[PDB]
This record gives structure tokens, C-alpha cells and sequence, in this order.
């Protein structure tokens, strides 16, 4: 859930 | 208060606050999605949660948190929404494009409701919190963990709204009893932008299109 | 207790109380719906209704009620529920006629989450007359009465949630919270059943054929 | 009209 976690991530 | 404070459940209120219509919801609706994101990195424990959580309560509370953090916003517009992009969106125009029967239901079962009864920015955030904080959902590692924060949360407004008003003991009960139309606009809401992602007409945006994804 | 009395309400819950699984529960169902509108009409102020008004609240919520009714009656199995027929339809029955998704999500989501705070019939009655008095019900020609009416239901709620359950100050709060997942779950239980009817497989008998004929 | 359940409000 490439984008999701990519925000959660930072 | 200390645990999980409405003070706060209002800032993270305040930070992120903002042609076939069918579209510029949808677009509003992607850029939105975004900012989500934001505001439940400041709806405090969220982040101290695995990450692996984070993900499985966003992925199953986008649409009812963002129908919610909209509506709030159309107090103001009498017969539409206030969409985050700026526009403004009549009923008529939700009409015509084949849609009059669920904004109505948004129109009459929510904003009318949040208007009637003055229901503010941390009732809002609550309602929000509580709805992030969904032990229903499936695959969550430690369910009971939200449970609790939930518990904090509802607790926390409880105190506010006897707090703030003292004239006005049924209102606590008056703002949840929102929820379950909250989740049933939510659900044919959903069952709609799978519709225009079949049909293929509509556009559809990254974000968007992500959680629109078979888990 | 003045305009809405629990016992009452609870007095009317106790009133009513008793090879293809599919075809049971559905058996069950019409045999359920003929016992339920008494049920309903055993509840302070329905009968003071216009009938109408009476019928749409009634084909409003014949699965939200008799879902938390059977959900309620189950507290006692273990991994199944059972009917009114008297039959017992366990998981395993369940999950291997393809019905097992929304089965477990009723174990999940209801059974055991009303079983663990261990719910009265009290306050069970309680929930479902909430439930009844939905304001937000389409075609209802004052809603100004049902609206309040559910004040009173819930009003009455609380207070006996501090008297009994004082111990729990967060009690009214859990109870209300658990309508958006009954929300929820039923009309993912009507949707089986249109489906049943439109494939005419399973034998449906009339009052329930009947509250699936659209309005 | 939904005759079965209205005959039943009836009693
Ligand atoms: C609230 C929404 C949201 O966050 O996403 C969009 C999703 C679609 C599917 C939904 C269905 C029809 C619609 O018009 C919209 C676009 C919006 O709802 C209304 C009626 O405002 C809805
Ligand atoms: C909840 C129900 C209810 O009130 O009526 C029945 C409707 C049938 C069609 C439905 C479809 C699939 C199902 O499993 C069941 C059989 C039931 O769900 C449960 C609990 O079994 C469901």
C-alpha cells in the first residue's frame, strides 16, 4: 500500500 | 484530560483545516487524503502504534473521517458542500449528475444535524478520533489497544461536553448517535467509486486509487 | 423514570422470547418478523404512531433488530448462534455454505463484544428501540417525534448505565458504539438475500419475500 | 402495498 505507508513512514 | 486531551484533539483540528462534479469531489477527495494523513499524526498514540496498525485503521476509515471532516465544513453553504478545493457544490448539481440520492442523505442525515446543533471543532475531532480508533477492524494486531484509546477519547469528550454545555446533557449521546449514519453513508458512498472506477469514465487519482485496492 | 420506562421496554423483550443452513435461517427469519412487530408494538409511544409512520420505522430496521436480538441470545455458544427455530448453526455449518464472512463478522463484531461486558436484556431492549425510533427513516412524516423519542429511549439508557453499572462510567458510551457495526453488518445481511431471492434457490416464505418487495 | 404486515398492526 505503496503510498500510505510512504506518508506514514516520515 | 492528560492521557488524551481535547486540547490537543483540537489542534490537530486546526493544522490541517483546508467540471463534472463527480470529479472535483473526487479530486478534493485525493488531495485530502494527504492531508488525513496528517491530522492522524497528531491525533495523539496514533504514531506509537505499529505502523503496521496505521495502516489497516486508515485503509477502513478514510471515507466515513473525510464525509465527516466535510460536512463540518458545509454548516455555512445552505444546500451544498464546502469541498476543501474551494468550490462550492449545490444539491442541483449533485442531482443532475446522477447522484441526488446520497448527497441529499449527506445534506439532511449530517450537515443539517451538525448545523441544528452548533456541534464544534473538537466535538468534530472526536468524533473523528473515535472513528479512527476502530477495533472492528479486521487484521489488527492488538485490537484491544485501540479499544482502549478509543475509550480515552469518548471519555475526554464526555468531560468537554458537560464541560462546555452545562445546559445541554444530551449531547454527548446526540453526537454519537451520528456514527451509524456516519458508517451507512460510507458504504454506498464506497460502493459508487467503485462504480466509476468499473465504468471508467471518472477520473481517479494515486491515493485514491490505492484505497480503493482489494485489501 | 417518567415518559420512558426501562422496565417497560424490557418487559416487552421478555415478552417475546422463544442440511442447508441457509434455508434455516431464513425459515427463521419470516417465523421472527411476525413475533417482532408485536415486539414493536409492545414499546412506549409506537402504537401513538401513525401507522405509516409505523411501517416504514418497522421495514426501517427488520435487520438491525432482529440481528442484535439473535446476536444477544448467543452470548451462551461458543462458536455459533442459535436460531429461533431452535436449531444451532455453528461456524463450520456456516462457512462451508458461503456464508462465513458475515458469520464470523456477527461472532466478531456483536456476539462476543456483548458478551464480554456482559449486556442485559435491559439494556439490549434499550439499544433496539433506538433503533426503531430512526428519525433519519425516509418517507417519516414527523420526525420531530421519533427524533425525540429516541432522547427519552436514550436519556433513560444512561441513567440506568450509572445506577446498575456505576462501577463503569463508560458503559452508555460502548453500548451506543456498537449500532454503527449493527449498521453495518445488516445491510451486508440484506444484500445476501436479495441475492438468494434474485437466484430463487433458497425457498423464502412470504413475510420475508415481502420485506424485501421495495417500496 | 405490503398487505401481510399491515393487517398485523392492526392485530
Ligand atoms: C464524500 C465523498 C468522498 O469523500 O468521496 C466522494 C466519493 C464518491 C463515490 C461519492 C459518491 C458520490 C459522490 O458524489 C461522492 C463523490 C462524494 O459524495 C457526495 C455525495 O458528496 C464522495
Ligand atoms: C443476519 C441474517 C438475518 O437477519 O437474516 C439472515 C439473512 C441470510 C440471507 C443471511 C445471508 C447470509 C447469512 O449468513 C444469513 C444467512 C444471516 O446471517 C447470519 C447471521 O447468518 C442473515
Amino acid at each position: 500500500h505503496k503510498i500510505l505507508h510512504r506518508l506514514l513512514q516520515d | 484530560n492528560e492521557d488524551m486531551p481535547v486540547e490537543r484533539i483540537l489542534e490537530a483540528e486546526l493544522a490541517v483545516e483546508p467540471n463534472d462534479p463527480v470529479t472535483n469531489i473526487c479530486q478534493a477527495a485525493d488531495k485530502q487524503l494527504f492531508t488525513l494523513v496528517e491530522w492522524a499524526k497528531r491525533i495523539p498514540h496514533f504514531s506509537e502504534l505499529p505502523l503496521d496498525d496505521q495502516v489497516i485503521l486508515l485503509r477502513a476509515g478514510w471515507n466515513e473521517l473525510l464525509i465527516a471532516s466535510f460536512s463540518h465544513r458545509s454548516i455555512a453553504v445552505k444546500d451544498g458542500i464546502l469541498l476543501a478545493t474551494g468550490l462550492h457544490v449545490h444539491r442541483n448539481s449533485a442531482h443532475s449528475a446522477g447522484v441526488g440520492a446520497i448527497f441529499d442523505r449527506v445534506l439532511t442525515e449530517l450537515v443539517s444535524k451538525m448545523r441544528d446543533m452548533q456541534m464544534d471543532k473538537t466535538e468534530l475531532g472526536c468524533l473523528r478520533a473515535i472513528v479512527l480508533f476502530n477495533p472492528d477492524s479486521k487484521g489488527l494486531s492488538n485490537p484491544a489497544e485501540v479499544e482502549a484509546l478509543r475509550e480515552k477519547v469518548y471519555a475526554s469528550l464526555e468531560a468537554y461536553c458537560k464541560h462546555k454545555y452545562p445546559e445541554q446533557p444530551g449531547r454527548f449521546a446526540k453526537l454519537l448517535l451520528r456514527l451509524p449514519a456516519l458508517r451507512s453513508i460510507g458504504l454506498k458512498c464506497l460502493e459508487h467509486l467503485f462504480f466509476f472506477k468499473l465504468i471508467g469514465d471518472t477520473p481517479i487519482d494515486t491515493f485514491l486509487m490505492e484505497m480503493l485496492e482489494a485489501p
